[PDB]
């Protein structure tokens, strides 16, 4: 009981976030009673939380050695192995825990989680059900299951699930315990802005607790530019400098920064994945530092202090790979959220969120913990101009007698191929070449229908858009610009040559009952037309098909394609007429993708940052007519775009031109505007004020 | 290759 009292205290000191004192106490417990299984296992869990994973494992095994049937040690060891990427060891432990005790609900939930992460959603669902059946009051398992069901669009008892998620969160915040809804997901559920902000705040608070063991004073922050030769030192922190959407958005930014006034440091939180994305940020940033090499957060945060960073930019928020502990230690006087996280951090350690007036209006500043810092057009950016310049221009083949989106050719050398052809008609819009149905035209369409990889016409290489990974796998990922002429057609994706194609290329989780109802309403109003979605994942397809049958729609109306390599995804958006944006959470990166194809996107901005991004893109692009203030307006815009064929031609033309004329895809301009705002943020601080809203 | 919690 001397030992027990130390252990029980340590357990409470841990629930409190007092991690150092918990450790001392478990050690003191083991000093007093060495053969104490539960204190080994508890010490192991807190060593795991601190990142000391080998030490943790050692205590888990001691605990198991003392009590061979201690299922909870196996279950928590499982988690430690999973955090070390030893998926096999994790599974060997979880399953051993469930063999020892099949009624052990925590083990079931942990197994479910590793099922979900591995891509086995039906098994994750089954195992969370088992957990909830063994322990019906189990917030983590319930909310994590609610996410799996979201992912595959299972909306069985949707309305009660939703209010159940809200009361769990209310109840968790009452008791100031960590909410089981993850902050990144909180935009999907009908919670108050207060709750979303508090969810975030509580997750930021974990980071504050992990760093207190280090006992670091506040750092001393440079108050003028004088020892950095008059340059604002800016530090971009990301797990995503590699093959990740973040790099697909901002890889050109670092190297566009003005080196007379700015000095750029990229802090990678991930190791080098071998991709051009990584190579480019490493080459073009003034300094590149691999923090994944320096796991200790105090030592890593030191580097950032000694580099001299003025502004430290958090590109992760609450996403995978985050090390927000870095920002909790405040190695810099200005710390801003940018681009990668579509929400508020909720934490005191972040000063601004870089956003914009259309995304985060003045009125809803209470949504965020941070002060608003406006970019002048949209905060969103895309590297599409650099990545996919072969999509700047297109040509078509005229199959009968003229469509912009049926049979499409793109290529760096397309002009020259065209000029090699006997008859080619130009159609004003600036212009779209049309290849009439010659022998040449027929050879192409045959390669497609035959599933052939490529053919040669007049010395030019003509590639099947379905086969890019076989021709050049770096061009499929967007790492290289394709060096051939590529053909893309509705035929390849089983789309009708003779009807309207509405699209949405997002992960299926962004869809909800209301949203699919609106889509159904639109398709019923526009006979012939189809809705073009992705298998993202594939096991969500029958749920979507069934809920749409129930709403009115015959089956043939919704066509699913596989997820494609990056360049094919962006290229194929050309085959659509219109994109219907998800209002619950908009296409963000996916919105830029569709617009770069020239495809107009209809959207209904909501309240959340996540539900207003597409509206900011369209504003910047200058297509206010595509933004709806309610559901009836969205369906009328979309039905109008599928029936008024001349207005469709006009709207398309505007998107097609304005993707070049507008600022949307103008990385140099974006960068220069980002620079102004960074300097605004710096002035307002050197004149010793503290963060305030910038507009 | 996606943004994830
Ligand atoms: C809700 C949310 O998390 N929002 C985030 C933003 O707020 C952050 O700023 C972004 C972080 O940099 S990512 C994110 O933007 P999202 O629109 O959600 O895209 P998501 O994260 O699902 O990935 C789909 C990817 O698959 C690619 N993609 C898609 C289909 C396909 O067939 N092939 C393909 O390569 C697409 O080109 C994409 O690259």
């Amino acid at each position: 009981t001397h030992a027990d009292s130390l252990n029980n205290l340590a357990n409470i000191k841990r629930e409190q976030g007092n991690i150092e004192e918990a450790v001392r106490l478990y050690r003191k417990a083991l000093e007093v009673f060495p053969e104490f299984a539960a204190a080994h296992s508890n010490l192991a869990s807190v060593l795991q939380q601190q990142g000391k994973l080998q030490e943790a494992l050692m205590h888990y095994k001691e605990a198991i050695r003392i009590s061979p049937t201690f299922a909870d040690a196996y279950s928590n060891m499982g988690n430690t192995l999973k955090e070390m990427q030893d998926v096999q060891g994790a599974l060997q432990c979880y399953t051993r825990a469930i063999q020892i005790n099949p009624a052990f609900a925590d083990a079931h939930s942990n197994l479910a989680s590793i099922h979900k992460d591995s891509g086995n959603i039906p098994e994750a669902i089954a195992s969370y059900r088992t957990a909830l059946k063994l322990k019906p009051d189990f917030p983590d398992a319930y909310c994590n299951l609610a996410h799996c069901l979201q992912i595959v669009c299972d909306w069985t008892d949707y309305d009660e699930r939703m209010k159940k998620l809200v009361s769990i969160v209310a109840d968790q915040l009452e008791k100031n315990r960590l909410p089981s809804v993850h902050p990144h997901h909180s935009m999907l559920y009908p919670l108050s802005h207060g709750f979303r902000k508090a969810i975030a705040e509580r997750h930021g608070n974990l980071c504050l607790d992990k760093i207190n063991v280090l006992h670091k004073p506040p750092y001393e922050h440079p108050k003028d530019l004088k020892l950095s030769d008059g340059r604002l030192r800016v530090g971009y922190v990301s797990s995503d400098f590699g093959k990740h959407p973040t790099s697909h958005l901002m890889q050109s930014i670092p190297g566009m920064h003005n080196p007379d006034k700015f000095e750029v440091f990229c802090y990678a939180l991930s190791p080098d994945d071998g991709t051009n994305f990584r190579v480019k940020v490493m080459a073009e940033a003034n300094h590149f530092i691999d923090l994944s090499q320096i796991p200790c957060n105090g030592k890593a945060a030191d580097r950032i202090h000694q580099d001299g960073i003025h502004i430290l930019v958090n590109m992760n928020g609450y996403t995978k790979g985050a090390r927000n502990e870095l920002f909790a230690l405040r190695p810099a006087p200005i710390q801003a959220m940018w681009l990668g996280y579509p929400g508020t951090s909720g934490a005191l350690f972040m000063d601004y969120i870089i956003t914009d007036q259309e995304t985060s209006p003045a009125e809803v500043a209470e949504q965020y913990s941070e002060k608003l810092a406006y970019m002048p057009h949209t905060f969103f950016i895309g590297d599409h101009a650099n990545m996919f310049p072969h999509l700047k221009k297109k040509a078509v083949i005229d199959f009968k007698s003229i469509y912009d989106n049926r049979i499409v050719l793109n290529g760096i050398d397309l002009k020259a191929f065209l000029d090699s052809l006997p008859d080619v008609k130009i159609v004003k819009m600036l212009n779209m070449p049309v290849i009439p149905m010659n022998t040449i035209a027929e050879a192409v369409i045959e390669m497609i229908n035959r599933g052939q990889i490529q053919i040669t016409i007049n010395g030019f290489s003509i590639s099947n858009g379905l086969a890019t990974t076989q021709i050049n796998n770096k061009a499929a990922t967007g790492e290289e610009v394709p060096r051939t002429i590529i053909v893309t057609t509705r035929s390849q994706y089983g789309l009708p040559e003779d009807a309207i194609v509405y699209c949405n290329f997002n992960q299926l989780y962004k869809i909800d009952p209301s949203t699919l109802q609106m889509w159904a309403n639109i398709l019923k109003r526009v006979p012939n037309s189809v809705l073009w979605l992705l298998r993202f994942p594939a096991v969500g397809e029958p749920n979507i098909q069934q809920y749409a049958q129930n709403m009115g729609l015959p089956q043939n109306r919704i066509i699913f394609s596989p997820v494609a390599p990056k360049e094919e995804h962006v290229r194929r958006g050309q085959l659509a007429d219109v994109c219907l944006d998800t209002p619950l959470c908009n296409g963000h990166t996916t919105g830029m993708d569709v617009l770069w194809a020239g495809t107009p996107m209809v959207t209904m901005p909501g309240e959340t940052l996540a539900s207003r991004v597409a509206a900011s893109q369209l504003t910047c692009l200058g297509c206010l007519e595509l933004i709806a203030k309610n559901r009836q307006e969205y369906e009328d815009i979309a039905v109008k775009l599928g029936t008024d064929l001349e207005y469709l031609k006009k709207v398309r033309g505007k998107v097609w031109k304005q993707r070049i004329s507008s600022p949307l895809f103008n990385t140099k301009q974006y960068t220069m505007e980002l620079e102004r705002l960074y300097l605004q943020m710096w002035e307002h601080y050197a004149a010793g004020n503290k963060p305030d809203h910038m507009i | 290759a996606v943004s994830r919690a």
